[PDB]
């Protein structure tokens, strides 16, 4: 971000995303799969079912 | 650890699963979209980037640059979550760019329109 | 023994080697050899080897596996959800024997050392490289109606390192002798929509992909370069100051924008990658769209037969239809290898100028 | 609700907004706009929002608030103890907003003459345009007499666009035709010492920063070419050679360093970016120990506040008086902007030779 205007010529970078992001998260009440809220969980059926590209990127 | 919350059959409430987490380090850049669920790009065949103004809650403008490839964090369907970013040991570097002095910021978007048809 | 479900990715993994023309398939009647037509049991996809009577991961591949291993099935998924993959496969091998066939009869033609005649071209040009678009693959589906998609494939040795070979040797004494062949579009895009056809491939129209209910048997498409020989313009002055392929595609030495083909076959151009990308590679021209649309009847199915929990546990948030519309909103990227986007932005002899007919490939100076 | 004492870096972040013009103020009356100046109530450091009165961090940017929270306070914060931090600020966005209307003037009287003449005044190299000093600026506080720095700021948006568009132009301009404004100065660290003076120059005395007690009404301190036009050393390739900016600051458009100018307005010179820098920002030509000796009286009044305990633990090893010393120490380069140490080593026509004059600026060939 900047005061004035950033010409588009003098910056090519789409983002600064490219670094290190930490996450934590604030309500140990929820729970997530691949991504998404769930209510209520089936602990069985969770046994084989993630790969390791699964998981890494896991909430 | 109770044997039947862990080795049950049926649905069990998030509540009675939970406990207590561990933090997690990524990089967006490295991450795919199609594994990562939780993130969104503009597509690259954009190559029309566009400058925007916002403002922040004590009332200065900024201004903005979006193109192709612009990737973020979609909020939706997440608990409460807490972000820390962190740009060590990195450049960003151009021939018109010089790091020294320049501000990087978090901004919140709030839209109808989906964010790849932008 | 209970199974699950595949993860996305290794389903987007399965399309993709599907649309290139390299899918290991298990046949209970044949192995993992794929050169005589039959049922698939398994298929691998991701590292994942699954069987396709229950869509159950069943194995992975470090470990050798022989038979079909006994497990708990479903037996809800039949073969014609399946049956466009395995076309798609099948036709793409099919494809692909038959441009490694004409790239290197072409070569034998142009392999010709007649020095002499070559140093007189050079003074005057012409046309002296001529081959009947008559000869061009008989045998294949593509030019007889009888010839069919279940019919045992080519077998063919190391195509990809053959093909390879053919297609750098033939760029480098193209770009060496300054020769004019018949092959290029700068712009494969331009070929479904916008180029000027001849008499004869008026009539036709393109499906712009490879599935059982279009038509893919026809002609040879070639650019209509005899009149740029009759056309009183053309120099070899001229012809090498726009007409010359390196004009517009780069030196192939240090070229790295992607080579692209007429319609030879199948109605489909052939995209090649530059040589400064490490090899030379060979990619229809499908559109990744086009190539996620076989899997529909597949996620019906797998809606209808598996259960909701495992489903939404193994596919991820919105289940496999939340899935298929999630792979849909991102195709371009996933579905698209990076070749087939590395055309020259601008150019200068063209697409357009001449209309393309049913002719004879030939190479002019 | 209790509160808590802010951290150094806060502490110098908001030193470094003040003197960049740019502490966001909220008063009960006026809310965060300061077009006119009131009591302050809240201010923004580190991203942090301390109430002036007892120095308690309430409240943050990321939520959003409309009064002052409710809390327990000390009220043992005075205004004379931040009253200089504010002159500080305030002055320095009334210069910027000087310099823009004098830059304004410049570039509206060198858009007036065609570029024919341009490049012909070039071939001459002498004067083209001149501005009387009298306009410049008639209603300002180092200008009017009458004014004073609790007046209202001129309502400006995106000023530091305009500050850029025509900052760039006016250099373009001088690059393109030899030229050279008198008001251009090589090093400002040579202008608080080692120029000659004129005879009504030599009454003019820098005071180094931004002090209330000081005097800033004063007038245009130019760079009085007439001494130069005094020296025919340099012939007309030679003035070429030496007068133009580009032989010590180098080609505009692809250049790293810095450029100053003389104490045009308020005895405070100004001093812009390189363009491969990414944008011309102004900044005011003051040493860092003189921007953090502006809170020498804040630290006794925190001291005589606060508990010890509270102090040690939020402030770090030593309290108030260690950090202020510890950062004493660190003033050259936590103060510091990159922009103002980036200057030419070698200038070979040195702008010491000559001395200045209160008067009119001009452009030169």
């Amino acid at each position: 971000i900047d005061s004035a205007a950033i010409t588009p010529t003098n910056m090519t970078q789409p983002d600064v995303w490219d670094a290190l992001l930490t996450m934590s998260p604030l309500s140990a009440g929820e729970v997530t799969v691949k991504g998404a809220v769930v209510s209520e969980v089936v602990p069985a059926d969770l046994i084989g079912s993630y790969t390791p590209e699964s998981l890494n990127a896991s909430l | 650890a109770e044997p039947e919350i862990i080795a049950s059959l049926a649905p069990v409430p998030a509540p009675v699963f939970a406990i207590p987490p561990k933090p997690a380090d990524y990089n967006v850049r490295t991450l795919r979209i199609d594994e990562a669920t939780w993130l969104r790009m503009i597509p690259k065949s954009m190559n029309t980037p566009f400058q925007i103004q916002v403002t922040d809650n004590t009332g200065t403008n900024w201004h903005l640059n979006l193109r192709g490839g612009t990737r973020v964090v979609n909020l939706d369907q997440i608990a409460p979550m807490r972000f820390v970013l962190d740009l060590g040991g990195k450049s960003y570097k151009e021939t018109s760019w010089d790091p020294n002095g320049k501000k990087v910021g978090f901004i919140v978007f709030q839209s109808k329109i989906p964010f790849e048809l932008w | 023994m209970e199974v699950c479900l595949p993860n996305g990715h290794q389903v987007v993994d399965l399309i993709n080697n599907a649309f290139e023309g390299r899918v290991s398939i298990y046949s209970a009647q044949e192995g993992w050899d794929k050169t005589i037509s039959a049922q698939p049991d398994m298929m691998v996809c991701g590292g994942a080897v699954v069987c396709m009577h229950c869509l159950g991961v069943v194995g992975s591949l470090q470990r050798k596996l022989k038979h079909l291993p006994h497990h708990r099935c479903n037996q809800q998924i039949r073969h014609q959800d399946y049956v466009d993959v395995q076309f798609a496969d099948r036709v793409t091998a099919h494809w692909k024997r038959g441009m490694l066939s004409f790239v290197a009869q072409m070569h034998e033609m142009m392999n010709d050392v007649s020095p002499d005649d070559l140093d007189r071209v050079r003074t005057e040009g012409g046309s002296l490289v001529e081959l009947n678009w008559l000869q061009v693959d008989p045998n294949s589906m593509f030019r007889s109606i009888h010839s069919s998609w279940t019919d045992p494939l080519q077998v063919v040795d190391d195509l990809d390192t053959k093909l390879d070979q053919y297609w750098t040797a033939l760029n480098l004494m193209i770009d060496s002798s300054d020769l004019i062949p018949n092959f290029m579009m700068r712009d494969p895009s331009h070929a479904f929509n916008g180029v000027k056809l001849g008499g004869d491939a008026r009539q036709t129209q393109f499906s712009r992909t490879f599935d059982s209910r279009s038509s893919l048997e026809w002609g040879v498409m070639v650019y209509d370069y005899s009149e740029l020989e009759h056309d009183p313009s053309k120099g070899r002055a001229y012809r090498k100051e726009l007409v010359t392929p390196a004009r517009d595609f780069g030196h192939f030495g240090l070229s790295h924008y992607s080579r692209a083909t007429t319609p030879i076959l199948g109605k489909m151009p052939a995209v090649f990658s530059g040589m400064l990308t490490g090899n030379c590679k060979m990619y229809p021209f499908i559109k990744g769209t086009a190539k996620l649309k076989t899997v529909r009847k597949l996620v019906e199915a797998v809606n209808h037969a598996w259960g909701v929990e495992k489903i939404r546990y193994a596919l991820g948030p919105g289940g496999m239809t939340g899935w298929y519309n999630r792979t849909m909103q991102q195709a371009p990227i996933v579905l698209t290898p990076a070749a087939l986007t590395m055309f020259p932005d601008t150019i200068k002899f063209g697409d357009l100028n001449y209309p393309v007919m049913i002719g004879d490939p030939m190479i002019l100076g």
